[PDB]
This record gives C-alpha cells, sequence and structure tokens, in this order.
C-alpha cells in the first residue's frame, strides 16, 4: 500500500492501520487506549491525524489513525494545525482531573501520560474548576492501586479480560466516575496480572514491590538478561539501584515473551536482595568460619582437591551452561553429576529425545498463540510454564480471528472481532490429576492420574494411527471424550501438544510424542512442547551425567572423598536424610552457591558464587533456545570486601590452581569457547550473544541511561574519592552511562528502551522493526538443534490403568507459581501471596478416614513424619494424595511417588 | 451473607430462557433482585454471577452503569423527579424546592424514617404534561408545589 | 397476538416461526444509541460499538441484526396494507409519509399531531398548539429534541 504522510510517500502494509503503520515508519502520533497486542477501539481520541480525499485536496477531516486502515492512496497529515489542536486539546481534558502527583508517583519519568503531554506541546492549564477524585483499593502485594491517576483509556481491562481472560477486574461507573479496578478489595488473581503496570499508561497500576526501594528510571542500572524462575526464558531487563535489584521489566523478545512475563517472573525477585546470601569465600575450621579472599580459597581449596583421591561435582539445572560445563571440566566428565534425581533425569532426557529427534517442530512462544487445536497432556502449564498458558489463550481466541477474517473485519479492529467470534474458540483439552487455570477455556478437562492421562493420550494417538499401540479397558464415556478429542485434532490444521516433565510420568511424555507422531503422519502440521522444569534443565540435560542418586552412592561407598555441589540444595532431588548421611560422609564438601542453603552447614568450603543478577551466563529454555544473560552490576562497587563470582570463574580457577597451582580468573569467551569446543551439541551457545569485543561504531553497549544521577555521591558516606568504574572484560557492555543505546543500532541485545520524547515502556516502538513485530536487526536467542528429519518409533509400553491399593496413597503433584520454584518461594514477597501448605484428599478417602476439611493429618515419607491440614479436592480421584510440590518439605520428586500410614495427627 | 431466593432464582432462569447468551439476563437478574429487595446489595453481584456463569466484575460494571439498578440502600418509595430540558421550562425547579421542604433531605438522600428517597431523572418521557416525576411505578403528571404534599400521603 | 396465531411458530400457516420479547431497561440514555443498544441487550455496559461493521452484517451476538424506531415499524404496516402509491402521495416532499410532530413548554396546546412531512413549525406552533401561553413571547426552538 502507498500512504502519504504530509507530503512524503511511505510504503506500508495494508493489512495495518495507520497509527502502527505510523509508528513503523518513525513518526510520532500520541496514542493512548491502542496497544500492539491489544487492537484498536477508538477510545482516547488522542491519534487524530486529518485524512484527505485525494492530493487535490485542502480541507480533510479528523479521522483516528488506530481505527482507519493503512490503504493503499491514503493522504494523511500528521503535523495538520487542526489535528495538532485538537491532539493538545485531548491532552488538556485528561488533565482537567488529573492529580499533582508526578513527584510521588512511581510512574514519574517512566510515564506514557507525562510524555503525550510533552508530545502534544501542551503545558499551560486554564481550567479552573475542581478535580474529580476516587478512592483506591487493595489489589494484593504485587500492584498498587491509585484510581486518581486514571485516564480512562480501558488498557487495562482489554488486556487483562480479553487477553489474559481474567475475571477479577473490570470497569465500573458511568460518565466521568468510570473506575477500573476489582468488585471488592482482594488480591488479583491472574497469573499475568503484573503486566497490568506496563500496560497501564499512567501510575493507576503500579508495581509494590518496586514501590518498597523505588528509584526512577533514569536511576537504574539495566542488563538484558533471562528469567530464572522456570523453563520458558522470558527476556528481562533487571535493573538496580544501590546494589540490591529494584526491578524486573519486560524486555521484548519478539520471539519468545513479546509484550508479557509472568508473575513469578516479575515479582520473584527477591531473594537477590536477601541478606543471608554468602558474599565472601568462607572456610569451616572446626567450629570457626573464617573468611577467605578469593586467591587464598582457589589456593585452600585446591590443595585439599589435589590430595583427595576422587572428586566429584554435582551440577544444577539453576546453574547455567558455563557453570555446570566448567564444574564438570574441574572433576572430569565421569565425575560430573547432574543434581536431579534418576527418574526427572529419565524424564528429561526424554522430553530432549522428542524434541530434538522426533521430527516434530517445536515453536517458539510466540508461535504457540498461531495454533488451531491444543492438547495438553499432564503438565499444569499456568504453574509451571505460565506465559505459555497465556499464548495458549491467544492461540484459543484463534478462531474468532479466523471468524472475523472471513467477514472482510480488519485484523486490528478488536471489539469487531470479539463482536463475531461470541464464545466460539479453537478446541483446547488439558489433561491434570485435578482442575486446571485453563479449566474456563478448555473444551474438554480430564481429572485423573498420570497413568490414566498416559493411556488417554496413548488412545488418541491409536485412535489417529492405527499403526500406534492400543489401549485396552477404556470405558464407553472415555471412549465418546476420546473420539471427541480425535476430531477436533484430526480436523486442526496446526495442532499442538503441549507436555513436560512435572507430571513425573515418563508414559505422559511417551504419549504425548505418540500423540504427535500420529498428527504428523497424517500430514498435519503438528508442533510439540515440552514444559522443563529450571531455567536450564535443557542444558543440563544436553551436557548430560549421571544422576544424584550415583554420586550420593559414590559419596556413602567411600569412592568419593571430596564433592563440589554448583548451585544446588540437594534437598528438592533427593530425601534430606541421604543426602545429609552421605554429605557428612565426606572429608570434603564444597558448596558453590548463591543462596544460604542448608547444605552449607556440612560444607567444608562455600564458595560465594552469584546470582544471575551478577553473573553472565547461558541458559536453555524449554525449546532448546540457547539465551545469554548478562551481568546487571558489580556487587564490588558498593562493598569492597564482596567476593562474589561467577561460578564458571570460581570453577575455571580452581581448575586452574588444582593443575598448575596458579590462579586463573578467565573471561567468559573462554569458557564459551571451552563449551563448544568439547560439547559439539552446545555449539549453538556462541551465536547467542556477540563476544565481549563487539562495538556499535566502537562504542561499548550502555547498561544505564544518558541522564544517570548520583555518580560523585551515591558512594560519598563510604569514601568522597569516586571508585573506578567497574570494568566489563567478560561482556560487550559497559557499567555506565558511557555506551550506545540507540533504537537504530545494530544488535539484538538492548538493556532498556528508551527514545528521547518516549520514556515509558512505549519506547519498544522505537526499537521494533515493526510494531508489535520483532527487534529491528533480530530478537535475540538461538535454537539448538533443527527440526530432525525422521522421527521416533511409536512407544509401545502403554501402561496399566491406575488402582488404589489399600494403605497406600500416591503422591498426585500440585504446582503453585508462587512456591513450586526454589529462588522465588525465597523471596519475602512470595510469602503472603503463597498459598498456605495443605494436603488434598478426595471425599470418599477422608471420609474412610474419618477426616474433615481442615484437620491436620500425619504421614511419614524417607523417615520424616510430616503433619499437614487437609483440604477436600473434587476432581481428585481417589487413591491418591495431593501434594503441593517444591515447597518447603515436600520435594518435586515426590511426585509419582507414594504414602505409607497416612492417619490422622 | 446473601442467598438467592427460590422465587428469584427461577425468574432469573425464565428470563435466561430468552437469549441465547446467559449474559443478556444480567440486567433483569439485577432488576429482579432489586424489585424484591428494595436495591442489590453486595452480595446479590456474585449470585447472579454465580447463575448466569459471567464473572463477577461484569456484573457490578453493568449494576454500576446503569441508573436505576440501586447499588445503595434506598427507601420504601423512590421519587424521581425530572430535571430535563421541557420540565425546566415547565418549572421542575419549584417541584423539587416542594420536595425538598416536604421531606428534608437533599437529592440524593432518604428520609429518616426510610419511607422516600428523593432522586432527579432525565426526561420521563413526558414532556407535553410536564413536569413530571416518579414515585414508585406511577407517574404524575401537570404538577404544581401545593399539590405536592398531598401526593406524598397515598405513599405510606 | 400468540393466542390467535400472529406470533409464534407457523405465522397464518405460512411456516414462518417469530418470537417477540419485551427487554425492559435499567434507565441510561445512551442506551437507544443503536450499537449500545445492542451491548445493553447483550447484558453488558451499553458502549456503542464503531462502524463498519454495521449491525446489518454482526449485531447483536455477531447475527445480521436490524435496529428500528418505533414509529417506522409503525409505519411498516400502512405501507404494506395500502400500498407503495398511497403512502408516495401523502404529501408532495422529498420525505415520505407521515411524522409524529409537536411543539411542547409553555404553549396553550402542548402535544402530539401526526401531520405530512413538509408542514411549517408556525402550522404547528399556532394551528396546533395553540401558539404561546397569554403573557409569554417567542423566543427560540429547538425542532427535534434535546439534542438540535
Ligand atoms: C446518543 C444517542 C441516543 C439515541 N437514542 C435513541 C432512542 O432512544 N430511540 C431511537 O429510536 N433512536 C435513538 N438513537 C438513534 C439510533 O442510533 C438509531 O438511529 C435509531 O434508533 C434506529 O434507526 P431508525 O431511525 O432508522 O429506525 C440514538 C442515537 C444516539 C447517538
Ligand atoms: S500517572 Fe504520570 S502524569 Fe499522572 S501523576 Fe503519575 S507520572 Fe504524573
Ligand atoms: S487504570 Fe490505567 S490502563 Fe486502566 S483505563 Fe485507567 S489509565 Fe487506562
Ligand atoms: S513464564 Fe517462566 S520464564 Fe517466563 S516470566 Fe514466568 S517464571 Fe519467568
Ligand atoms: S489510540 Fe486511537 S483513539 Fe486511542
Ligand atoms: S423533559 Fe421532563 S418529561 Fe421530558
Ligand atoms: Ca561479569
Amino acid at each position: 500500500a502507498t500512504i502519504h504522510v504530509d507530503g512524503k510517500e511511505y510504503e506500508v502494509n495494508g493489512a495495518d492501520n495507520l497509527l502502527e503503520a505510523c509508528l513503523s515508519l518513525g513518526l510520532d502520533i500520541p496514542y493512548f487506549c491502542w496497544h500492539p497486542a491489544l487492537g484498536s477501539v477508538g477510545a482516547c481520541r488522542q491519534c487524530a491525524v486529518k485524512q484527505y480525499q485525494n492530493a487535490e485536496d485542502t480541507r480533510g477531516r479528523l479521522v483516528m489513525s488506530c481505527m482507519t486502515p493503512a490503504s493503499d492512496g491514503t493522504f494523511i497529515s500528521i503535523d495538520d494545525e487542526e489535528a495538532k489542536q485538537f491532539r493538545e486539546s485531548v491532552v488538556e481534558w485528561l488533565m482537567t482531573n488529573h492529580p499533582h502527583d508526578c513527584p510521588v508517583c512511581e510512574e514519574g519519568g517512566n510515564c506514557h501520560l507525562q510524555d503525550m503531554t510533552v508530545m502534544t506541546g501542551h503545558s499551560f492549564r486554564r481550567y479552573r474548576f475542581t478535580k474529580r477524585t476516587h478512592r483506591n483499593q487493595d489489589l494484593g502485594p504485587f500492584i498498587s492501586h491509585e484510581m486518581n491517576r486514571c485516564i480512562a483509556c480501558y488498557r487495562c481491562v482489554r488486556y487483562y479480560k480479553d487477553y489474559a481472560d481474567g475475571t477479577d477486574l473490570g470497569v465500573y461507573g458511568a460518565h466521568d466516575n468510570v473506575y477500573f479496578g476489582r468488585p471488592e478489595d482482594g488480591t488479583l488473581e491472574s497469573e499475568f496480572s503484573g503486566n497490568l503496570v506496563e500496560i497501564c499508561p499512567t501510575g493507576v497500576f503500579t508495581d509494590k514491590t518496586h514501590s518498597e526501594r523505588y528509584n526512577r528510571k533514569w536511576d537504574m542500572q539495566f542488563a538484558p538478561s533471562i528469567c530464572q524462575q522456570c523453563s520458558i526464558g522470558c527476556n528481562i531487563s533487571p535493573g538496580e539501584r544501590y546494589g540490591e535489584l529494584r526491578r524486573i521489566e519486560n524486555r521484548y523478545n519478539g520471539t519468545v515473551n513479546h509484550y508479557f512475563l509472568c508473575d513469578r517472573g516479575r515479582f520473584g525477585y527477591g531473594y537477590v536482595n536477601l541478606k543471608d546470601r554468602p558474599r565472601q569465600p568462607v572456610q569451616r575450621r572446626g567450629d570457626d568460619f573464617i573468611t577467605l579472599n578469593a586467591e587464598q580459597a582457589m589456593q585452600g581449596a585446591a590443595d585439599i582437591l589435589r590430595q583427595s583421591k576422587k572428586v566429584i561435582g554435582i551440577g544444577s539445572p539453576r546453574a547455567s551452561v558455563e557453570s555446570n560445563f566448567a564444574l564438570r571440566e574441574l572433576v572430569g566428565e565421569e565425575n560430573f553429576y547432574t543434581g536431579i534425581a534418576h527418574g526427572e533425569q529419565e524424564r528429561l532426557q526424554l522430553a530432549l529425545k522428542v524434541l530434538r529427534e522426533g521430527g516434530i517442530y517445536t515453536p517458539a512462544l510466540r508461535e504457540i498463540e498461531s495454533y488451531d487445536a491444543v492438547l495438553v497432556l499432564g503438565e499444569d502449564v499456568t504453574q509451571t510454564g505460565a506465559r505459555v498458558a497465556l499464548a495458549v489463550r491467544q492461540a484459543v481466541k484463534g478462531k474468532a480471528r479466523e471468524m472475523a477474517a472471513a467477514q472482510k473485519v480488519a485484523d486490528w479492529q478488536i471489539a469487531a472481532i470479539l463482536n463475531i467470534g461470541q464464545r466460539a474458540k479453537h478446541p483446547l483439552f488439558v489433561t491434570n490429576v485435578d482442575d486446571t487455570r485453563l479449566d474456563d477455556i478448555a473444551a474438554w478437562t480430564y481429572r485423573a492420574p498420570v497413568e490414566d492421562q498416559a493411556r488417554l493420550g496413548f488412545a488418541i494417538a491409536h485412535a489417529l494411527d492405527n499403526s500406534a499401540p492400543a489401549v485396552d479397558g477404556i470405558e464407553p464415556e472415555l471412549q465418546s471424550k476420546i473420539d471427541v478429542i480425535v476430531q477436533a485434532l484430526a480436523g486442526a490444521k496446526k495442532p499442538l501438544i503441549i507436555s513436560g516433565t512435572n507430571a513425573g510420568s515418563l508414559e505422559v511424555i511417551q504419549a504425548a510424542a505418540n500423540v504427535a507422531k500420529a498428527l504428523k503422519g497424517r500430514g498435519a502440521d503438528v508442533g510439540i512442547t515440552m514444559i522443563a522444569r529450571s531455567v536450564n534443565s535443557m542444558g543440563l540435560g544436553i551436557m548430560g551425567g549421571g544422576s544424584l542418586e550415583e554420586a550420593l552412592t559414590e559419596l556413602e561407598t567411600g569412592r568419593a572423598d571430596a564433592v563440589v555441589v554448583l548451585e544446588n540444595d540437594l534437598h528438592r532431588h533427593a530425601s534430606a536424610i541421604r543426602v545429609n548421611a552421605a554429605l557428612a560422609k565426606a572429608p570434603l564438601v564444597m558448596v558453590v552457591d548463591h543462596q544460604r542453603t542448608a547444605i552449607m552447614e556440612n560444607a567444608h568450603l562455600v564458595l560465594s558464587a552469584a546470582s544471575f543478577a551478577e553473573s553472565d551466563g547461558t541458559v536453555i529454555n524449554n525449546e532448546g533456545r540457547a539465551q545469554r544473560f548478562f551481568q546487571v552490576y558489580d556487587p564490588a562497587y558498593y562493598d569492597s570486601k564482596t567476593v562474589m563470582l561467577e561460578s564458571w570463574r570460581w570453577l575455571h580457577s580452581l581448575h586452574s590452581t588444582l593443575l598448575s597451582r596458579e590462579v586463573d580468573w578467565t573471561q567468559l569467551d573462554h569458557v564459551i569457547d571451552a563449551v563448544v569446543a568439547k560439547i559439539p551439541e552446545l555449539a549453538g551457545i556462541k551465536d547467542a550473544a556477540p563476544d565481549a569485543t563487539f562495538r556499535i561504531r566502537g562504542q561499548k553497549l550502555a547498561r544505564e541511561p544518558h541522564r544517570y544521577s548520583g555518580r560523585t555521591a551515591m558512594r560519598a558516606n563510604i569514601s568522597v574519592h569516586e571508585p573506578r568504574q567497574p570494568q566489563d572484560i567478560d561482556t560487550m557492555f559497559t557499567f555506565s552511562m558511557e555506551g550506545n543505546n540507540q533504537p537504530t543500532a545494530h544488535r539484538s541485545q538492548v538493556p532498556f528502551a528508551w527514545a528521547p520524547g518516549w520514556n515509558s515502556p512505549q519506547a519498544w516502538n522505537k526499537f521494533q522493526d515493526e510494531v508489535g513485530g520483532k527487534l529491528r536487526f533480530g530478537d535475540p536467542g538461538v535454537r539448538l538443534f533443527e527440526t530432525s528429519e525422521n522421527g521416533l518409533d511409536y512407544f509401545t509400553s502403554v501402561p496399566a490403568r491406575f488402582q488404589p491399593q489399600d494403605g497406600k496413597w500416591r503422591i498426585a503433584p500440585y504446582y503453585h507459581l508462587f512456591g513450586s520454584d526454589e529462588l522465588s518461594q525465597r523471596a519475602p514477597v512470595f510469602q503472603s501471596r503463597m498459598p498456605q501448605p495443605y494436603i488434598k484428599l478426595n471425599p470418599a478417602d477422608a471420609a474412610k478416614l474419618g477426616v474433615n476439611a481442615g484437620t491436620r493429618v500425619s504421614f511419614s515419607y524417607d523417615g520424616n513424619t510430616v503433619t499437614l491440614p487437609v483440604e477436600i479436592a473434587e476432581g481428585l480421584t481417589a487413591g491418591q494424595v495431593g501434594l503441593p510440590m517444591g515447597m518447603s518439605g515436600i520435594a518435586p520428586v515426590l511426585a509419582g511417588a507414594h504414602l505409607e500410614d497416612l492417619k490422622e495427627a | 451473607a446473601f442467598e438467592l431466593s427460590a422465587a428469584e432464582r427461577e425468574a432469573i432462569e425464565h428470563e435466561m430462557h430468552h437469549y441465547e447468551d446467559p449474559r443478556a439476563a444480567s440486567i433483569e437478574a439485577l432488576k429482579i433482585v432489586q424489585k424484591q429487595r428494595g436495591w442489590v446489595p453486595d452480595g446479590a453481584i456474585h449470585a447472579i454471577a454465580d447463575v448466569l456463569g459471567i464473572p463477577a466484575s461484569d456484573v457490578e460494571g453493568v449494576a454500576t452503569f446503569y441508573s436505576q439498578i440501586f447499588r445503595q440502600p434506598v427507601g420504601r418509595h423512590v421519587i424521581r423527579y425530572c430535571d430535563s430540558v421541557v420540565c425546566h421550562i415547565n418549572g421542575y425547579q419549584g417541584i423539587q424546592a416542594a420536595l425538598e421542604k416536604k421531606l428534608n433531605i437533599k437529592p440524593g438522600q432518604t428520609t429518616f424514617d426510610g419511607r422516600f428517597t428523593l432522586l432527579p431523572t432525565c426526561c420521563l418521557g413526558n414532556c407535553d404534561k410536564g413536569p413530571n416525576m416518579m414515585i414508585d411505578e406511577d407517574t404524575h403528571a401537570h404538577l404544581t408545589p401545593e399539590a405536592i404534599p398531598e401526593l406524598l400521603e397515598r405513599y405510606k | 397476538a400468540t393466542e390467535a396465531g400472529l406470533l409464534g411458530k407457523n405465522i397464518m400457516g405460512t411456516g414462518f416461526d417469530f418470537e417477540l420479547f419485551v427487554h425492559t431497561g435499567a434507565g441510561r440514555y445512551i442506551c437507544g444509541e443503536e450499537t449500545a443498544l445492542i451491548n445493553s441487550l447483550e447484558g453488558r455496559r451499553a458502549n456503542p460499538r464503531s462502524k463498519p461493521p454495521f449491525p446489518a452484517t454482526s449485531g447483536a451476538w455477531g447475527k445480521p441484526t436490524c435496529v428500528n424506531n418505533v414509529e417506522t415499524l409503525c409505519n411498516v404496516p400502512a405501507i404494506l396494507a395500502n400500498g407503495v402509491e398511497w403512502y408516495q402521495n401523502i404529501s408532495k416532499s422529498k420525505d415520505a409519509g407521515t411524522k409524529l410532530m409537536g411543539f411542547s413548554g409553555r404553549v396553550k396546546n402542548p402535544g402530539l399531531w401526526e401531520l405530512p412531512f413538509g408542514t411549517t413549525a408556525r402550522e404547528i406552533l399556532e394551528d396546533y398548539a395553540g401558539g404561546m401561553r397569554d403573557g409569554l413571547k417567542f423566543k427560540a426552538w429547538q425542532p427535534g429534541g434535546a439534542g438540535t
């Protein structure tokens, strides 16, 4: 299409509206109610331009650019005097009731309303009457509410209800008394409620966790990082001030997470700021805990390791690829053990084999929204891979999108699309041990044990393809439900099969692979998604190694007398008594970690490792994409006694001091080169980000904005002499403002979005190739493996149906977005959001045991009689006890296990 | 707490039969609850939402959008005087002042005995016979300030 | 009409099924706007909708919908019963048929009369409304409601 803006010719997409087309061209049109991910509704009336009928037209008329298609031969003017006057008048009308709040408002300096007030040129107030006022609501521990600042742009309700499918936020009242919030005080129930603080263009919805230690956007030190709280790999911009992690902002990745995070990623960062974190190397000498610097810690550890007869290393899926590789190089490949249990390792390696050998394409997180039917087997996605659940909700809305496209409705006219679609949706079928949060939009939900969910998957695969193994013993009603799923999946152009390792069942993953293979054999464009457990579960699976049980066996038999545990608490993957006994038997325990864990009491040496905020590295997400995270700040800048290094730096220096008796702190690119030289399956992590020599016209990439303040005073109380700028030899970023963050700079790692005149998250428009698309020079992160040419065979190991044995209680896993992840559950703001510990019981089982809801019952696992209160689960099948995985005292390895003597305390 | 009565629930499902989407019975469900209890209390929002299968935020948005759905307690009789343009020409201000004097309450308020609540309302579609008022279900036209106390006695 | 077969199933034996409901409002002036009317009928807040699409293609619950005033639908049966030629020759004006017109507000006879299009406002004011009341002089008038 061809448009003429202010007498200048432009080539645009005709299927776009004029606002997103002009913003993609670099032109500035003020806007409030439009969002790239939410569509156009034409509410705020801010985006007025003057449209002319033809070239020889001087009158024109004011139109909404967001509601006007960018059709071929379209003549508009942005800088027309009447259009500018009307846009200024719209800002002025918004300003009549706006509170005098910018100094005490958390949005200030990051506020889209401030930016558009300045952009329209409105700075003189002639309104003299009263301003309307609203009372605020309590919205829970994450979101702070201030309705005075609302401009009634309806972005919050459109995102929360129409996009995120939330139910507890709405708009109330009428005329100028419209109110946006909950129907009563309470916590916002959506797992994606935290995106309101970026969706809202004003300071109505703000980050309460950031508000506690508030600082302005210009004062932040930003880095591009990867969220560490699950396996999805959403791109984040952590921002630090005064040595503490202050905020997690969304970093736009047009391939993975685009505009949105989940609440665990956004608000679960508080473990970085915990005061009990190790900051120096500490050696246990008898009952004394002496503090070492880096060099003598390396020398003492190297001497003791040299005296040892066999050193084993226990990695973790929390640690990066480089850290796990450095531990593997320190101890040797045959002495390296993954820190996860044997069953978890089997499930993770099966998921990896399905992903990189199954011949079925695995989609990125944005690509999930383009699928026409979804079958989720076993994986409680909202509690384990939440952003996948949000993308699945978008894929469900795809049917209304297609129906509206059949009626020649433009794809941005979202209200017309929703009106045409009504309650029609693409088919979604979820299976779990109980109800999920996707049940509101799912075409069907199967509440069954993991064996029965696997049998349902195998039956679906057999009915799709007769070469798949059959299932004997399916009831006719379950058969009818299976047939419903089969005709929904067979008639889909793009079916998607989602599973993962969190169900605790190998057979669930096998059944999902069988369904995907059966759909691939019929010629469908089938995709498969595997949800892993942790941020680098897939990287640890690719690297490989022995299980934690084998490492504990080596420690117990005395074959290994030295153990180096990297970033692993070891209690989530094995019983605490066995771990404690094996670690007490070992004459040397060294723990390299950034969190004070329970195994540090028996540790002979503790190395103060860096968390993700203080370290660089690579993590492989659930789709196999290698992504680099960069260090946010120097931990030694304020506290000069802090010796907190990257885990790979500690382990490389330990290996060098063990070999040549000399220290070697090395560089990140050297470790990455060693990884890609030694492990060819991880060769793609080299191209996840450019090396430390990368420059934009000779200059590095700035971590902090150009208006960063307090350089000669932030450390003045410690010393009036300003310290040296922290040097970054590892990456291409600099720990200063003296660098490049231009939106036109040829790079893919953007620490934060800022453009002149766009101080809010709307500056990501300037950083994109087209608005709502990808980053201008490509989204960061590369895929490790391509889709294989040939697939796997059908898995013939169809399990038998679940049978409740008397006196034995099968543990059904229950996951929680707030509580199941280890580091995020250590965050203090999550404790209020955390559910109270519980045990779920069937009504028949609770009546048989003579217990009601709330009564405290006790059970013994690995010789630990623990007591929990009972709540009644309607959807749980009898013979099962529902336990909250990943919580304190309940390890995630308990999923699929069995319970004895479960009786009332 | 709030519990929907059997008659209210049955009327709500009967209204749900009239449409292809049960959300379309939200206004009439709120009106049914208001007709039974004078107004719509806070628990009625959640009850109507549970019966209709729609979120409580949507029911509250509907209830607070429409002016004749009362989300605050009202008196036994709701006086609604027209304050629109033709009744302004015909002199609704004298009628309003007579109501002020007789009831001793401002518009939007309720009398101390809970007998009356005074409310302005938009044009009642009776402009040729103005000024107009609407007590609970009866519209009174050709109003004069002298006839207002006589009109208010027949609503006990 | 339902008891006499004018409404319901098989009206006049023609096989046409038509059910007529009465939806009572809850008091907002914006509900008369046709797309806001459709939103209110669906049980939502009565915000209007952007056009296009018009309700004829996707209106109530996404279906084809036609919204018409009471007086238009009341003009329909006389057109169908007496014919097009009678309706065109009601008056010699560009707007065909009769219209309910009136005058209100401190006139001698405020009311409503069915008049052909092209009737002057002076004819309605004096010959039908009786002019202004005694002691009052004409100052202004609004032709078609508060929004004119
Ligand atoms: C704010 C607003 C309120 C309206 N209220 C009414 C109304 O109460 N009754 C009505 O028939 N039309 C009303 N209309 C006009 C309708 O939008 C629509 O044109 C009409 O109801 C049906 O069209 P018709 O005149 O061809 O029958 C209103 C329009 C607006 C903008
Ligand atoms: S929302 Fe924006 S304009 Fe309003 S007080 Fe806050 S910073 Fe100022
Ligand atoms: S609360 Fe924020 S997002 Fe919602 S309408 Fe008001 S300004 Fe817009
Ligand atoms: S979905 Fe996972 S990776 Fe993404 S923000 Fe949430 S916890 Fe982080
Ligand atoms: S952005 Fe177009 S009217 Fe709001
Ligand atoms: S102006 Fe009062 S009834 Fe119409
Ligand atoms: Ca570094």
